[PDB]
């Protein structure tokens, strides 16, 4: 499923993504668009051999286990094929999982390079949440 | 701090009824409020993750709804084996917080907590989880406490980069560790008080994985 940016932030707040541990709405429509280009079905193969899944672009190394990736170490407890439905449910609880570490959201890149430091609010205006 | 408010404090139910249970929070926290049931001292077993989602292996008469400030639980035809104490948290800010409970009443990886039963006041307690089936480097490790009137207070957790995170009722008496190459974790919870008389959990972060529990009491004896 691709989104629309207005339809997205209002699943996010469906999915209790506005104030989740600090991090406005705003951040997890700007990292969605950044990294997935608001598409639940994308998928990035990496020169190491993990693959980066769905909408938020979860690692393979890391998160969810895809049966291809060397030293991968499946911390949220589930198979990468989750991160790519249409129900936003297992992305968003896997990236709950994800910034409730020290790093926060700083484990997306995208996130860094295009939302931290940025007016993120402006991703949710003109959305009838 | 979240307060979480439940009501009612207890409720009496024939079998085959329905039942709901309510919880309330003092601010808004979206989807993240989840629903534990506890059995005179057992550990706590989720029933319900972001206020409607189903868990695996929890029986069809288990749902939950609500969402910003209002939560429900629904028993759709109670049986008599859902007799306990039901709880509900929040995951939306830290520190992590229980409602106060409702008492109903009814007309692969293993962790293994150990340390003392008795200790003095003002000593160190200290606590191991033995974890078995997986690596520790490979989830989210908690500590979670019972006080005897009922009441549940998360203590903390500590995370894949190393970071912790502590209760700050606590006021900087506890520390968690981890030792890789023995797989366990540890509390430690400095010059103890007869306040701190308890039943100590460990549990993995998601709240699939708990130990049995193991009471401390702190006594001049």
């Amino acid at each position: 499923k691709v989104f629309g940016r207005c339809e997205l932030a209002a699943a996010m707040k469906r999915h209790g993504l506005d104030n989740y541990r600090g991090y406005s709405l705003g951040n997890w429509v700007c990292a969605a668009k950044f990294e997935s280009n608001f598409n639940t079905q994308a998928t990035n193969r990496n020169t190491d051999g993990s693959t980066d899944y769905g909408i938020l672009q979860i690692n393979s190394r890391w998160w969810c286990n895809d049966g291809r990736t060397p030293g991968s170490r499946n911390l949220c407890n589930i198979p990468c094929s989750a991160l790519l439905s249409s129900d936003i449910t297992a992305s968003v609880n896997c990236a709950k999982k994800i910034v409730s570490d020290g790093n926060g959201m700083n484990a997306w890149v995208a996130w860094r390079n295009r939302c931290k430091g940025t007016d993120v609010q402006a991703w949710i205006r003109g959305c009838r949440l | 701090d979240i307060v979480l408010t439940q009501s009612p404090a207890t409720l009496s139910v024939t079998p085959g009824n329905s039942v709901s249970l309510s919880c309330r929070a003092s601010q808004s926290i979206g989807n993240n409020l989840h629903w534990y049931q506890q059995k005179s001292h057992e550990s706590p077993r989720l029933l319900i993750k972001y206020a409607s989602q189903s868990i695996s292996g929890i029986p069809s008469r288990f749902s939950g709804s609500g969402s910003g400030t209002d939560f429900t639980l629904s028993i759709n035809s109670v049986e008599t084996e859902d007799f306990g104490m039901y709880f509900c948290q929040q995951s939306n800010s830290w520190p992590y917080t229980f409602g106060g409970g409702t008492k109903l009443e009814i007309t692969d990886i293993q962790l293994q907590e150990s340390g003392p039963s008795l200790v003095k006041p003002s000593q160190t307690l200290s606590l191991t989880c033995s974890v078995t089936g997986d690596s520790i480097t490979s989830d989210y490790w908690s500590w979670i406490r019972k006080f005897p009137g009922n009441r549940l207070e998360y203590m903390g957790y500590v995370s894949y980069s190393g970071s912790t995170y502590y209760n700050p009722s606590l006021k900087s008496r506890i520390s968690i560790t981890r030792d890789t190459s023995k797989n366990q974790y540890y509390l430690d919870l400095n010059s103890v008080t007869t306040e701190d008389t308890a039943t100590y959990y460990c549990a993995n972060w998601d709240g699939d994985y708990w130990g049995q529990g193991t009471l401390v009491t702190v006594s001049a004896a």
